[PDB]
């Protein structure tokens, strides 16, 4: 009935309060305008001498980096809020409830992939109304949008089930950054190594974790259809498995 | 709220073994018994943070059940009007300012409940704690040694308002909880747990029936 | 240990009030109030758990302090018995095993001292963190509502044993407690502390005086 | 007094304690050794078909990489555990105990630096013992130990004083392994892209984040004489700054 719909929402706004009256969110935020201005002002539009003219491209790009980067602490704080207060305790009574904890969260998820989305985009115009260059698509922008919502929600809802197998918060905190950096560090670093070198470099394409993590700075994207696929079916387990895990856990 | 058969062990460490329970419409009863025997674990699985203790537990889903286990739970960075605003939202079914005005100034937290949580004693919290619970305008309360870190003015207001309330809202309220002499004071029956399974039903010191029944454990 | 002019605040409110303390030659002296008067906050200058307190702390840094304040704090992946021994290595002077087993077998403990602290109820913690402080067989014992969880029996063989042992190690004991009944067991003064200092020194039911002070805060 | 000696050292010995008997520890153990077998074993004896033959530098560069990083996250499980079970409140009741918790750490950081460099050790000897090539120095495994305890003793005091800052620990795994999986990735991504990318570049070598971090896959090392100072300068001073902190705080 609209009166559980009604509860899962109220916590979902709960959590997203909180994220627009901490200062640190503020101070995320102020950090990334500040060094995506820096790149312009001191050598998109100096360099090589030109006419001030700048690739919207390479700060679009950079932006997303940062984004995703916060954005994915911001998700992983909103998992491990419960657990680290201990609150999760005084939800999970009931099945009713211990499925719509696990709703609230995933939309909390979205909300928040929503609104990172929506920082970039006005960094990016900022950039456009200060300086010359040919604007971006306003569909490039919208196809940015789609993937911080699967790069999120993938990412997310793993740590979820993670942190709802382990009951630690720290780890997650720690999944969360070590995933991210790991994947362009250790690419050229080892693949071309091996006799298999190429079929693992391959492979990578079939693997989220993988080629979520390299799209990330990208200047823009275009899913193979397994890829798109693989990442959406993802998704869809993960959240599966969240019900079906949150139902059987004692807390 | 019933309670058939239930059994449960942490491995070899049985806690509840085919124990029974309810209320013969009784409205207040108490939950005695010495250290280890379990009843942070009868309520618990009356809560429903348990799914693993081989037996029925009979709840109308339909119905609320308020509760407090163990140390309270609190968002700590948070106001304590901000926490019962919270969970009346989220667990409740919405925030009635004037209940909450009558639970917060019956219990005397005023002077304190807009200060961050972090910032309150162990027994402010509790108060509030008792309170977030409240806040549910739940059916079945269940609380785990409520007055716990109470001071004896606090405990006993706490526990008046909680009876007042039990007529207002059609309740039904566990407590289980050392301080005999609160239980006296708020209640109209007593259930004495003891190796898993209930030993007296005590219809009405709680004190003397207490010892005479667990004191041969160790002495 | 003894307390001049101790002022202590948080921003604007004052918890402690050019407040003195000290053992008139006496072995066990309670400390009585209400919550939010500060009982905690004295003991944790004692400790010395806090350095921004305006005042003088004398403490012979000679002696050992032993000390419970608010929750209990254990290792949680380890077991009651391994707590005992790293604390007595590590803040006390060394592992006594006498010395340890007097006081697992005086409290009760023993069936669950070899199992980890995770699978400890909230009163097994209590048994074992008393045990934990007593182990650096201090001369100076501080307590925040010792027995705040235990059951009736537990209180009393704790409280007992704690008795015995101020004779048989030089010690003087610091009890903050609600619970009068039982500080009525084991003292020999008590303090009652109000609006950041002292109000009455009694030297020796409690409750009954408790209520004389306190009640007309709320009443 | 020996006396205050002998109760700091009990409480290293039980950090390190716990370290050998968590299962946790072994199957690091592992993993590692897993990792450089396999490395030996399917591209160093066949990549190129040698007779078998192989650059133990570049397994001995993996190992140290692999070694420092859960070293990194033991060390920094060392420094949060009391924050994390609250225990530190135990601890920190007089100044000579306060200092001795900073010292006892200290202490425990660098004979955790000290297990991982014998584990480096013994599993390049194995390697070595395993195939072909021209045997390593001992004296480039001993400077390989003088890095280890560089590294770990540098992010684990760095680390300690924040923990102590913040009294947070989720946080300090967090900038553990975010501190390095940073440092080689964001030097190729925009380095060379400012006017003052050479300027900027030069820098890291004056900055113990960025050039001990580099390090870390490095076959070798030689620290200039500034670099040297600078990292061990650099130490020092988070040991004093821990111990008038530790001083300080409330707990
Ligand atoms: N997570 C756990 N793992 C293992 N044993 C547990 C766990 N939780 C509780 N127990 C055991 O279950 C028994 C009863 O536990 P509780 O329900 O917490 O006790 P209780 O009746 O609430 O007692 P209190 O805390 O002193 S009021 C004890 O023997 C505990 O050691
Ligand atoms: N960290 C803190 N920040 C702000 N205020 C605090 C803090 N800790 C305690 N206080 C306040 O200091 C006063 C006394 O605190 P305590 O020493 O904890 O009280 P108490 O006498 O031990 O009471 P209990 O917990 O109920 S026995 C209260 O008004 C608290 O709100
Ligand atoms: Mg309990
Ligand atoms: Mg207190």
């Amino acid at each position: 009935v609209p009166r559980g719909s009604h509860r899962i929402l109220n916590l979902v706004k709960y959590d997203l309060y909180s994220i627009f009256k901490s200062p640190l969110t503020y101070l995320a935020i102020l950090v990334v305008s500040s060094l995506i201005a820096t790149q312009s002002i001191l050598m998109a539009n100096s360099m090589d001498n030109p006419k001030h003219i700048i690739v919207y491209g390479s700060v679009f790009a950079a932006a997303k980096w940062l984004l995703l980067i916060i954005g994915l602490m911001f998700v992983v704080k909103t998992i491990t809020r419960d657990f680290s207060q201990g609150t999760i305790q005084l939800y999970m009574s009931k099945v009713k409830t211990r499925v719509g904890y696990i709703i609230s969260k995933t939309i909390s998820i979205i909300l928040i992939s929503i609104l990172f989305a929506l920082i970039h985009y006005v960094i990016l115009i900022v950039v456009q109304a200060s300086s010359n260059g040919k604007n971006l698509a306003f569909s490039k922008y919208v196809d940015n949008l789609w993937f911080f919502l699967i790069f999120l929600l993938f990412f997310g809802l793993f740590l979820f089930l993670i942190t709802l197998a382990s009951q630690k918060t720290a780890m997650i905190f720690s999944l969360g950054v070590f995933l991210v950096l790991i994947v362009p560090f250790i690419k050229p670093f080892i693949t071309f190594i091996p006799r298999y070198g190429e079929k693992v470099l391959d492979a990578f394409d079939y693997i989220p974790f993988a080629y979520l993590t390299d799209k990330m700075i990208s200047s823009n994207f275009d899913f193979s259809n397994w890829q798109w696929v693989i990442s959406l079916g993802s998704i869809v387990i993960f959240f599966i498995l969240n019900i079906l895990y949150v139902a059987k856990k004692d807390i | 709220m019933k309670l058939e058969h239930i059994t449960k062990k942490y491995g070899s460490n049985v806690v509840l073994n085919d124990i029974d329970f309810d209320f013969g419409d009784s409205r207040i009863v108490g939950l005695i018994g010495k250290n280890g025997v379990g009843k942070t674990t009868v309520m618990k699985v009356m809560n429903g943070n348990i799914i693993k203790f081989d037996g029925k537990v009979d709840i109308d889903n339909a119905d609320n059940i308020g509760f407090l286990i163990e140390h309270p739970k609190l968002y700590d960075n948070k106001s304590g009007l901000y926490n019962l605003k919270l969970f009346a939202q989220v667990l409740g079914k919405g925030f009635d300012k004037a209940y909450t005005d009558k639970i917060i100034d019956a219990f005397g937290m005023r002077p304190y409940i807009k200060k961050k949580v972090k910032k309150y004693s162990m027994g402010m919290k509790q108060k509030l704690a008792i309170a977030v619970s409240l806040m549910n305008k739940p059916k079945f309360l269940i609380l785990d040694e409520p007055t716990n870190g109470m001071d004896p003015d606090g405990s006993i207001d706490v526990l008046t308002t909680i009876k007042s309330l039990v007529n207002e809202l059609d309740m039904r309220i566990l407590i289980s909880s050392h301080k005999l002499e609160d239980i006296e004071l708020i209640c109209d029956r007593a259930v004495f747990l003891r190796d898993g399974h209930f030993v007296q039903d005590v219809n009405m010191s709680l004190r003397d029936t207490y010892f005479n029944i667990n004191q041969r454990g160790d002495k």
